[PDB]
């Protein structure tokens, strides 16, 4: 009756340190609809992050993007934070380019 | 174009 | 080459929280164009393309009444499908549908779809000939006779053989630059030792459209299916996609790996090998 979520946490462009770019959260192949996700500097929610149109594949399960500007350096840390009520506990992704 | 098409289930 | 128009729906009931949620997307390949939304501050068919921007008031009120009588009729058949399954009031459910048509390189209906699921499980189908239906179980039997007695598969079949195909036409002609147009992947290989008798290959594919990609390893010319990592295409944000896949493979014979990439995009399929 119900799908955990796929999270991917990557970078709409090749990431190249003090280069602006786009940080995605895609979390897709869930089942229901209702999900929450944060994207994540050094722990910390990024706020008026942007996201996608609810949609679906050809399974029925959801799929959504959510994705934010920002400008990666070498010590900043960035990760997903993704709950879903498969999810006991909110699950993290930490992001690797 | 959306459908108009009466499907009540 | 060929196409295809989508439209997506999703209704979601949550009780004690108001009226069901109903959102529709459409889509041309894997371009959205259109979104409605019954949860936004002032809920309106809205542009998503600008290629669609250029249709005019009578489109877009138009749309904006039929996707909110759509969200009635949707709400009602959450309730419908309450009694049908013989469920209480207090949980929450989902109708998804997803109806639309493929055409060829010409133009022409290649086939048309109306299917949708309550719950995330196969509820009704209209048949590839337009004209019966597949019930997944009883419920939907239901649903089905009643759309046989008022021969609702033939009104179908009238949209998708008729307005479908041409505004699916219409709008691959007004968004002729981006719609009808491939993007090929950019693609390289990796290489990431992970000890010191195996290395992980990882091969990517960059900034193609439209989604659909073929990524695959062969050792010494044998497809690798069963031991390569395949990650979920996804969507890059500009439009584009980007896809990889992985294999581990052992230190020394990574020169008989070959990652071959095919993308409608693409000429020829491609073949690529880690370059040190």
């Amino acid at each position: 009756i119900q799908r955990t979520p796929k999270i991917q946490v990557y970078s709409r462009h090749p990431a190249e340190n003090g280069k602006s770019n786009f940080l995605n959260c895609y979390v897709s192949g869930f089942h229901p609809s209702d999900i929450e996700v944060d994207l994540l500097k050094n722990g910390e929610r990024i706020e008026k992050v942007e996201h996608s149109d609810l949609s679906f594949s050809k399974d029925w399960s959801f799929y959504l993007l959510y994705y934010t500007e920002f400008t990666p350096t070498e010590k900043d840390e960035y990760a997903c934070r993704v709950n879903h009520v498969t999810l006991s506990q909110p699950k993290i992704v930490k992001w690797d380019r | 174009l959306t459908v108009q098409v009466a499907r009540v289930y | 080459g060929s196409h295809s128009m989508r439209y997506f729906y999703t209704a979601m009931s949550r009780p004690g929280r108001g009226e069901p949620r109903f959102i529709a997307v459409g889509y041309v390949d894997d371009t959205q164009f259109v979104r409605f939304d019954s949860d936004a501050a002032s809920p309106r068919m809205a542009p998503r393309a600008p290629w669609i921007e250029q249709e005019g008031p009578e489109y877009w009120d138009g749309e904006t009444r039929n996707m909110k009588a759509s969200a009635q009729t949707y709400r009602e058949n959450l309730r419908i499908a309450l009694r049908y399954y013989n469920q209480s009031e207090a949980g929450s459910h989902i109708i998804q549908v997803m109806y639309g048509c493929d055409v060829g390189p010409d133009g022409r209906l290649l086939r048309g779809h109306d299917q949708s699921a309550y719950d995330g499980k196969d509820y009704i189908a209209l048949n590839e000939d337009l004209s019966s239906w597949t019930a997944a179980d009883t419920a939907a039997q239901i649903t089905q006779r009643k759309w046989e007695a008022a021969r609702v598969a033939e009104q179908l079949r009238a949209y998708l053989e008729g307005l479908c195909v041409e505004w699916l036409r219409r709008y691959l002609e007004n968004g002729k630059e981006t719609l009808q147009r491939a993007d090929p992947p950019k693609t390289h290989v990796t290489h990431h030792p992970i000890s010191d008798h195996e290395a992980t290959l990882r091969c990517w594919a960059l900034g193609f459209y439209p989604a659909e990609i073929t990524l695959t390893w062969q050792r010494d010319g044998e497809d690798q299916t069963q031991d390569t990592e395949l990650v979920e295409t996804r969507p890059a944000g500009d439009r584009t996609f980007q896809k990889w896949a992985a294999v581990v493979v052992p230190s020394g014979e990574e020169q008989r790996y070959t990652c071959h990439v095919q993308h409608e995009g693409l000429p020829k399929p491609l073949t690529l090998r880690w370059e040190p």
